C-alpha cells in the first residue's frame, strides 16, 4: 500500500533528474533551467529547499554523491564535456560552491565517484570512447589530477564502479557503448586494475549484449563468490560472472570470468531506460517506454518474478 | 666502516654511496653546494620504484626504513597503498620542486623506464608531451615500441589538424595563415620500414594501412591550406 | 644459452686439452652455468603457453626462459642427459681408482651439481608435467624415473642406477656425493 504525496516544485524547466544524499535526507534535483536545488528534509518529513543555484550551460546528464566521509561532495557531468566538482559550503548560508572543472573531447555521459576504501576518487566517461579516473590528493582540498584513461573503443554512455571492498578482488568498471552499431556486439566491457601493470585491463565484454546498452548495475556483491549486473538494452537482462580458479605459485592476469544470462525480461514493452537495485541487492526497478517503473525480485527458488506496476495519473496498477 | 673510508672519501664518492642507501635528501643538499648536477639520485630511485613494484615482502619490509628517512613533506589524505605510491609520490615531490632550466628531468626518467619495462605510468608522459612534443618518439622506435610509436604520430597529426591542439602544444589548424608545422618524417619513414619487415603480420599492416590512408588525408589538406596561403600572401602589393 | 650450452658440452667431450685438468675445468664452468639456470627457474601457467615473433619477415618461436628450456631438454634423452650420466659414469670410474689424479676436487663439484640438478628435477617435474598436461603444448616428456631405468646404449644395459649406487662406497671419502646418492 505505497502511497505518493505530490509537492509543488515549482521548477522553471522541468527536472531530468533526481538524486538522494547516502543518508536519504537530502535530495538533489537538476532542470532545463540550469539549475540545481538541494532540499532537506525536515522532522515533520517536509522537504524544503535549502539551496539553489545555475550551474552549466550543457545539459547535466548525470549527478553523483561522494560517500560522506569526504563531506557533502557532489559531482556533475555535461554536453559541454566537462565533469565539475561541487562543495556544499554552509555558513544557515548554503550555497554549493565549485572546486573544480575536468576538461580532459566529446560530452561527458556518466560521472560516478569510486568506492570510499580506494579514496576520494571520480571516474567520467564519454562519447569518445574513453573513461577517466581522477583523484583528490587532499580531500580537504577539492585539485584533481588524472591517474588514468581507459579507451574503450566504443561510445560510452554508462559506468559501473564494482563496490566490492573484498581485497581478493581488483577495483573493477563495468563500461557501456550506445552505438547502435548494426554488427559490433560486446556492448558492455569490463575493466580490472592490474597491480603488477598499475593500469586497467579489460578483463571480460558480455558478447550477449548486441544490443544498445542504456544503463548497467553491479549488484551488492554482499558475501557471494560471483558477482552480479544487471544491464539495460530492449530488455532487462541479469548476469552472473564467477571468477575462475587460482594457484599461488605465480598470477599476473585478469583471471578469466564464467558469465552466466540468469534472466532476461522483454516485460518491459518498451526500450528499457533505467536499472536500479534497492541497497539490498535484493528488488531491482526498472523503467521504459511503456510509462512505468517495474519491480523485480527472485523467491526462496531463485525465480525472479515483476512485483509491482504504475500509471501516468500516478496511481499504482491494481 | 665507510666512516673510516669518509676519513679520505671525495665530492663524487660520497655523492654515488649516499644516493645508494635511501637517503636521498641528504645528497640533494651536497651535491646542490658542489655544484654538480644530479641524474644519479632520480635514476636510481626510478630504479627503487620499479623494484618494489616487483618487488617481494622482505623488499617492502627494508623499503619503510629509507621511506622514514624523509619525510614525505606532508603525508597522506586517503585510502593507503603499501608504499608503492609511496616511493612515486616522493616523485612528484622531489621532482617538481628540485627542477632545472635544462634537462635532469623527464629524458632521464623516461629512459630509466622503458629501459627496464613499463607501460609509463601516466604523469610522466602526460607531462613530456606539450613540453617536448617528440622526442620520445625516438625514445619509443628505439627501445622497439613500435605499435606505442605509430600511436603518437597519429594523435601529433589529429592535433595539428586543430582537433585536441591543446594536448600537444601547438597555437594553429588552418588559421591566423601558415606559420611553423615540424613534421617527423623520420620516424614516419623508420615506421613504414618496421612495417613492411613484419610483412606477415596482418596487424601491423592493418595499422599501416590506416596509418597511411590518415596521412594522405593530412597531405590533401596540407596542399589546399598551402594553396590558400598562397592566395593570402598574393593580396596585397596593392598598397 | 645455446651458446654456453653446444658449445662447452661438446668440448667437453672432444678437444685437446694440453693440461689434462682444462679438461675438467671447461666442464665445471659451462654445467654450473646450466644448474644456476635450472634452479633458478620457477613456472607459472605462462610459461608452456608460447608467442611467434616476427623477425625479418619469418615467424620464430620466442625465447621460453632459460629453464623451461633447459627442462624440456632433461625429459627426454637429448645428449644433456646422457652427457650428464656419462659424466657421473666417468666420475664414479675415476673415484674408484682412488688415485690422486689431479681435478678430482673439481669433479667432485661438479658432478654434485649434476646431483643436485636431478634432485630439484623430480619435483618441479611432477609440476610441470601437470601443467603441460592443462596447456594442451604437443610436447612429449618422459618422467625421471623411467629416464634413469633406460639402459644406456654405449653400455647396452641398465647400468645408470648401478653406477649411480656405487657413490656409496665412497661415503667416507665424498659423503655429500653419498647424501644426494642416497636421497
Amino acid at each position: 500500500m505505497f502511497v505518493a504525496r505530490s509537492i509543488a516544485a515549482d521548477h522553471k524547466d522541468l527536472i531530468h533528474d533526481v538524486s538522494f544524499d547516502f543518508h536519504g535526507r537530502r535530495m538533489a534535483t537538476c532542470s532545463s533551467d540550469q539549475s540545481v536545488k538541494v532540499w532537506d528534509k525536515s522532522e515533520n518529513v517536509n522537504w524544503h529547499c535549502t539551496a539553489s543555484w545555475k550551474t552549466h550551460s550543457g545539459s547535466v546528464w548525470r549527478v553523483t554523491w561522494a560517500h560522506p566521509e569526504f563531506g557533502q561532495v557532489l559531482a556533475s557531468c555535461s554536453f559541454d564535456r566537462t565533469a565539475a566538482v561541487w562543495e556544499e559550503i554552509v555558513g544557515g548560508q548554503s550555497h554549493w560552491v565549485k572546486r573544480t572543472t575536468l576538461v580532459d573531447r566529446t560530452s561527458v555521459t556518466d560521472v560516478k565517484f569510486a568506492p570510499k576504501h580506494m579514496g576520494l576518487m571520480l571516474a567520467t566517461c564519454s562519447a569518445d570512447g574513453v573513461v577517466r579516473i581522477y583523484e583528490a590528493p587532499d580531500v580537504m582540498n577539492l585539485q584533481w589530477s588524472l591517474q588514468h584513461e581507459i579507451s574503450c573503443k566504443l561510445s560510452c554512455s554508462c559506468i559501473s564502479w564494482n563496490p566490492s571492498s573484498s581485497r581478493a578482488h581488483s577495483p573493477m568498471i563495468a563500461v557501456g557503448s550506445d552505438d547502435s552499431s548494426p554488427n559490433i556486439m560486446g556492448k558492455v566491457q569490463i575493466y580490472e586494475y592490474n597491480e603488477n601493470t598499475r593500469k586497467y585491463a579489460k578483463a571480460e565484454t558480455l558478447m550477449s549484449v548486441s544490443d544498445p546498452v542504456h544503463d548497467i548495475a553491479f549488484a551488492p556483491n554482499l558475501g557471494r563468490s560471483f558477482h552480479i549486473l544487471a544491464v539495460a538494452t530492449k530488455d532487462v537482462r541479469i548476469f552472473t560472472m564467477k571468477p575462475l580458479r587460482k594457484e599461488l605459485s605465480s598470477s599476473g592476469g585478469v583471471t578469466k570470468f564464467e558469465n552466466h544470462t540468469v534472466a532476461q525480461f522483454d516485460n518491459h514493452n518498451s526500450q528499457v531506460w533505467r536499472v536500479s537495485w534497492n541497497i539490498t541487492g535484493t528488488v531491482l526497478a526498472s523503467s521504459g517506454d511503456d510509462g512505468t517503473v517495474r519491480l523485480w525480485k527472485a523467491n526462496y527458488m531463485d525465480n525472479w518474478k515483476c512485483i509491482g506496476v504504475l500509471k501516468g495519473d500516478g496511481n499504482p496498477v491494481g | 666502516s665507510t666512516a673510516a673510508i669518509a676519513g679520505s672519501s671525495a665530492a663524487e664518492e660520497m655523492v654515488a654511496l649516499l644516493v645508494q642507501a635511501g637517503l636521498f635528501d641528504t645528497a640533494i643538499s651536497l651535491c646542490q653546494t658542489f655544484k654538480l648536477a644530479l641524474t644519479s639520485v632520480f635514476e636510481g630511485l626510478a630504479c627503487k620504484c620499479i623494484r618494489l613494484q616487483q618487488g617481494g615482502e622482505a623488499a617492502q619490509a627494508e623499503a619503510w626504513e629509507w621511506l622514514a628517512a624523509n619525510q614525505l613533506a606532508t603525508v597522506i589524505t586517503t585510502k593507503e597503498s603499501s608504499a608503492t605510491d609511496e616511493a612515486w609520490r616522493l616523485m612528484i615531490s622531489y621532482l617538481d620542486k628540485y627542477e632545472a632550466k635544462n634537462t635532469l628531468y623527464h629524458h632521464c626518467i623516461i629512459n630509466k623506464l622503458l629501459s627496464h619495462g613499463v607501460p609509463l605510468p601516466n604523469w610522466l608522459i602526460n607531462r613530456y608531451k606539450a613540453m617536448d612534443a617528440a622526442e620520445l618518439l625516438r625514445l619509443y622506435l628505439k627501445y622497439d615500441l613500435l605499435e606505442e610509436a605509430a600511436e603518437l604520430v597519429l594523435e601529433y597529426v589529429d592535433a595539428l589538424l586543430g582537433k585536441g591542439h591543446q594536448y600537444f602544444g601547438i597555437q594553429a589548424p588552418l588559421s591566423a595563415t601558415s606559420q611553423l608545422v615540424w613534421f617527423p618524417y623520420s620516424a614516419i619513414d623508420h615506421l613504414r620500414q618496421a612495417l613492411g619487415e613484419n610483412e606477415s603480420n596482418q596487424h601491423n599492416q592493418a595499422i599501416l594501412s590506416k596509418l597511411q590512408r590518415k596521412m594522405d588525408e593530412y597531405f590533401q589538406k596540407l596542399k589546399k591550406a598551402t594553396d590558400d596561403y598562397k592566395k593570402l600572401v598574393q593580396k596585397p602589393l596593392r598598397a | 644459452l645455446q651458446f654456453l650450452r653446444d658449445t662447452v658440452f661438446l668440448r667437453y667431450r672432444t678437444r685437446a686439452y694440453r693440461r689434462a685438468a682444462e679438461k675438467w675445468e671447461v666442464a665445471e664452468a659451462v654445467l654450473d652455468v646450466f644448474y644456476k639456470l635450472l634452479k633458478d627457474y620457477e613456472p607459472q601457467p605462462e610459461d608452456f603457453v608460447d608467442q611467434y615473433v616476427e623477425l625479418q619477415g619469418e615467424e620464430r618461436v620466442a625465447f621460453k626462459p632459460p629453464g623451461f628450456s633447459l627442462m624440456h631438454h632433461l625429459l627426454n634423452e637429448s645428449p644433456m642427459l646422457e652427457l650428464c650420466l656419462s659424466l657421473m659414469e666417468e666420475g664414479v670410474t675415476q673415484l674408484d681408482t682412488y688415485a690422486p689424479f689431479p681435478g678430482k676436487k673439481h669433479l667432485e663439484k661438479a658432478v654434485a651439481y649434476c646431483f643436485m640438478l636431478l634432485n630439484l628435477t623430480l619435483q618441479k617435474e611432477n609440476r610441470f608435467m601437470d601443467l603441460l598436461r592443462e596447456s594442451h603444448l604437443s610436447m612429449i616428456v618422459t618422467p625421471l624415473e623411467q629416464l634413469l631405468q633406460g639402459i644406456n646404449p654405449r653400455s647396452k644395459k641398465a647400468d645408470n642406477v648401478v653406477n649411480i649406487a656405487r657413490y656409496l662406497c665412497h661415503g667416507n671419502s665424498n659423503a655429500e656425493l653419498a647424501f644426494e646418492s642416497a636421497k
